[PDB]
């Protein structure tokens, strides 16, 4: 008896792989010990970081009337989010394209 | 004859090229560029297609937003017009030049 | 005098000033005077240097001749420019 | 060659949040891009963290503190959240 | 005395005497 | 009442020339000190802090203002001016990456 | 009503207008308006506070309430602003 | 029982001049950029060692982490000092 | 029967220290190992920076007329020389100043 071998994402609850988290933890040259809890706590957060842009990247395709992501719809998603515009603050997404803004002095005076 | 007011055309192609994606560099003309500034450094230099395309994009992403502050430079100088000094204040700033 | 040399030179006048206007209309810029396209062709050929100089500094010592896209992402992740949708 | 990735987690993330959406490849290599980005941060910060304290293990309270140093405000508040109740869920289970 | 190490990088001279003299400010200041 | 007075001008010269030789911190200690305390009881309470740290803290304040009023003075003499102006101030945050 | 409150909140106008004057002295400026002083509080004030969250945050994590000068330097080092003189 | 540079700096300052002293707070500053500099080298080096799949660090990836971060002429004579120092050590 | 010991600084020809140098970089988390000429080439790469920096402090210490380096010399050192500041552009030295410059359109007339 083994116990059927139940995994450590689905006893976190997680979508990411834990074990994969933790073998890149261990042999990424971070420590020489890694704890038990550090792997399910990374994978949790990239598991809520990814949510939460594919969320807002899901919405972005819908208000174009899509239904498949392309990076515009990342980039669009990044730049319109206050928060997600500083953890991403100095990272070129490809084919990404910028925000249409126009500086109202530009803009012709009626 | 029909023509359009000076500035009408400059906000058609502004919202046209931001809401745009691709590449506005052709490819031939960033490869040998790439190639001449590559062989400077090292000779008999080869180079997959995915690098030159990586770095056309980081190209056109450091010149759209160095562009951007160069039209802020020239906004808070009272002038719609970007001058060579503007990007020089935006590079200055910035700390790319000194 | 048909012949003549084989390589080129004038490949930063390749980069046209439709290109330069298209860059500066996405940067929403209105109104360009005539000497922004120099500038902006060295201030491409200084970024162009350093990122390549990085990426053959990685190619070297990986004792390779070609230069990869995964170096070209590292020479620009250590310049604090990193760029998504090649790998990493 | 088996090449590993987060390709199919991040699917089934998006399958979660968009049941109806699809994705496109540059997309996904985006997205695999951007957690391979996130995590070498956090786990370089934890790293440091755990050099500056003179000890030899990473744990989760490293990885709570890098995430509360490097995630900007209310996106740090969720997530440490969200990775609090994972642990404490696996400590319900193993 | 002499040193024994020196550097090989083709550096210019530098002046690096900050101490300054305000004599080309006496128009305003005293005249 | 007195004569001889100065133009306006040559005196901030002067204090030009004056503190860019000087290397003493130009903020007194104590109210950055209370500053310091102010701001950080906002994030934990019951917090001690060595002097050290606040001078290292009054170090880089002084250097950042420093060098944000460099950038500003040449956002203020880019514009044909050479009075500094809160704008000025908001154009270099926003080229520096701080306001962007 | 001779009693009062322990607390003072004026604090950021003890960084008076003659030291926003020096500050700016050292930075070569010549003439400085009169709306100057209440954005450098601002801004000294906004970057006070990201520095010290950040030290903070390091102090809890190594179970202190004492904010010693390493995590003042280890705070200013993860923003991008390394300090000299205080880290040996 | 401090772990300092100090010592060293001040034989090196001996060696470039040797009637000139040294305050303590130029010194600590001289210990921070030392280990500043000692980090930043380890660091490419390491990150050129996990790119081509390397378990070890080698004087090449010095070589190449000084010729990433250093520029100029600095790269160049540091890369002539290193190698003497190197083929110094090796005959002998 | 030992032999007569021997630095490694010594046989390198260094001042810095290779043992201190090696052990840092073993116990740093860099790697899983660390050849025998890394430690060396670090060393010389430190100490050949050391002495560019000392050099030129001292030299803006003997046209100041001092005979001791104070953090005022290193910071002119460093920012006079375009290769050192911008190796330390993102460096803040602590009790330094800055460098002594005015625009010219503040200055009075010709």
């Amino acid at each position: 008896t083994r116990a059927k071998a139940k995994t450590r994402s689905s006893r976190a609850g997680l979508q990411f792989p834990v074990g994969r988290v933790h073998r890149l933890l261990r042999k990424g040259n971070y420590a020489e010990r890694v704890g038990a809890g550090a792997p399910v706590y990374l994978a949790a957060v990239l598991e809520y970081l990814t949510a939460e842009i594919l969320e807002l990247a899901g919405n972005a395709a819908r208000d174009n009337k899509k239904t498949r992501i392309i990076p515009r719809h990342l980039q669009l998603a990044v730049r319109n989010d206050e928060e997600l515009n500083k953890l991403l603050g100095r990272v070129t997404i490809a084919q990404g394209g910028v925000l249409p803004n126009i500086q109202s002095v530009l803009l012709p005076k009626k | 004859p029909h023509r359009y007011r000076p500035g009408t055309v400059a906000l058609r192609e502004i919202r046209r090229y931001q809401k745009s994606t691709e590449l506005l560099i052709r490819k031939l003309p960033f490869q040998r560029l790439v190639r001449e500034i590559a062989q400077d450094f090292k000779t008999d230099l080869r180079f997959q297609s995915s690098a030159v395309m990586a770095l056309q994009e980081a190209s056109e992403a450091y010149l759209v937003a160095l562009f951007e502050d160069t039209n802020l430079c020239a906004i808070h100088a009272k002038r719609v017009t970007i001058m060579p000094k503007d990007i020089q204040l935006a590079r200055r700033i910035r700390g790319e030049r000194a | 005098a048909k012949r003549h040399r084989k390589v080129l030179r004038d490949n930063i006048q390749g980069i046209t000033k439709p290109a330069i206007r298209r860059l500066a209309r996405r940067g929403g810029v209105k109104r360009i005077s005539g000497l922004i396209y120099e500038e902006t062709r060295g201030v491409l050929k200084v970024f162009l240097e350093n990122v390549i100089r990085d990426a053959v500094t990685y190619t070297e010592h990986a004792k390779r001749k070609t230069v990869t896209a995964m170096d070209v992402v590292y020479a620009l992740k250590r310049q604090g420019r990193t760029l998504y949708g090649f790998g990493g | 060659t088996r090449k590993e990735s987060y390709a199919i987690y991040v699917y089934k993330v998006l399958k979660q949040v968009h049941p109806d959406t699809g994705i496109s490849c540059k997309a996904m290599s985006i997205m695999n891009s951007f957690v391979n980005d996130v995590f070498e941060r956090i786990a370089g910060e934890a790293s440091r963290l755990a050099h500056y304290n003179k000890r030899s293990t990473i744990t989760s309270r490293e990885i709570q503190t890098a995430v509360r140093l490097l995630l900007p405000g209310e996106l740090a508040k969720h997530a440490v959240s969200e990775g609090t109740k994972a642990v404490t869920k696996y400590t319900s289970a193993k | 005395k002499i040193p024994t190490r020196f550097s090989n990088r083709q550096n210019k001279t530098v002046n690096y005497n900050i101490d300054y003299s305000d004599d080309d400010l006496l128009e305003s200041e005293d005249d």
